[PDB]
């Protein structure tokens, strides 16, 4: 937890809970063994995990409710201090210079100078049409600084992925194995050749509003697909190999990293490249970096 | 050819 220089609103329960969804205490069997999966993603070992009860936010934090806590406490995010963000190229406007350095491993991804939350493809942009879109270019820290001021936190993994799934068991997605049942889009990906061509099928070719397609069991939506969310455990590809009450009854994953996990997959995820869409699937970021297609939702003890 | 890179961090650039 990092330092912060504003104070919490005073708040009763009932407005911190709105748009809140409370998961029960209990078990569910967390991680994923699909044979492609990558190893060094570390889904597996499936495993029983006991939780207790928690709140989730039905909606990944949007546009205007970051708004808000910077209005009430003027908090500077990670890509206003460094001065860029990651932006996918194919956002990017001609006539807005982007850094010349590239990222070896996905090029399509540029550093934008001035590229931040309220300009998410750089100087020139704006989220005045997407109140409603979840906020990007929020670094983990940054996250970490909302839920403080609201008087939430970030979930851990295993309480994102119990919420995410929906009450189903050891389903792919949060709705189910299909991934467009009887055709239906029920998550905004990538369709198409990534990373040269989305072709929008789901409706978009970019963020979509908190509140699009269909909610997961538990009253979630968009678990799957739109923004990577940040969650609060350190990244780990074999903490929880191990079988041990630590690892196994409301883990908190390692108490050591680098880099803090992100789950759910966003805009960009597609099943020829990363897959990553799928609810056991788990990636990482380093907490000062931030990007368009990363967002976070909270959880709340009750 | 690699795992797949989903989350761009500012070390893959620094
Ligand atoms: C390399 O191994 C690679 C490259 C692109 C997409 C998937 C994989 N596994
Ligand atoms: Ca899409
Ligand atoms: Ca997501
Ligand atoms: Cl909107
Ligand atoms: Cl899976
Ligand atoms: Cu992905
Ligand atoms: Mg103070
Ligand atoms: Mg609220
Ligand atoms: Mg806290
Ligand atoms: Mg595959």
């Amino acid at each position: 937890m990092p330092s912060f220089d504003f104070d919490i609103p005073r708040r009763s329960p009932q407005e911190i809970a709105k748009g809140m969804v409370a998961i029960p205490g209990g078990t569910f069997r967390m991680g994923g063994e699909d044979p492609d999966a990558f190893p060094e993603d570390g889904e597996g070992p499936v495993r029983t995990v006991r939780l207790s009860p928690f709140l989730i936010d039905r909606y990944a934090v949007s546009n205007r409710q970051f708004a808000a806590f910077v209005k009430a406490t003027g908090y500077v995010t990670d890509a206003e201090r460094y001065g860029w963000s990651f932006v996918f190229h194919a956002h990017v406007a001609p006539g807005t210079p982007v850094m010349d350095a590239v990222v070896p491993e996905a090029p399509w991804w540029v550093a934008v100078p001035g590229a931040y939350w309220k300009a998410p493809e750089g100087p020139g942009s704006s989220i005045t049409d997407r109140p409603n879109h979840p906020v990007v270019h929020v670094s983990w820290n940054d996250a970490v600084a909302y839920a403080t001021w609201a008087g939430k936190r970030l979930p851990t993994e295993a309480e994102w992925e119990m919420a995410a799934r929906g009450g189903l068991d050891q389903a792919r997605y949060p709705w189910g194995n299909e991934l467009t049942p009887r055709g239906r889009h029920r998550c905004n990906i990538w369709q198409g050749t990534f990373p040269v061509h989305d072709t929008g099928e789901d409706g978009y070719t970019g963020t979509a509003p908190v509140n699009a397609f269909a909610p997961n069991g538990y009253g979630l939506y968009n678990v799957a697909g739109n923004v990577w969310e940040w969650c609060a455990d350190w990244w780990s590809a074999d903490w929880h190999a191990t079988e041990s009450p630590a690892t196994r009854i409301d883990p908190r994953g390692p108490e050591t990293g680098t880099a803090r996990v992100t789950k759910g997959g966003s805009f960009l995820c597609h099943e020829s490249y990363c897959n990553r869409y799928r609810v056991a699937a788990r990636t990482c970021n380093t907490p000062d970096s931030s990007a368009a297609h990363t967002g976070f939702r909270c959880a709340a003890d009750p | 050819a690699t795992t797949p890179l989903c989350g761009p961090s500012r070390a893959s650039i620094l």
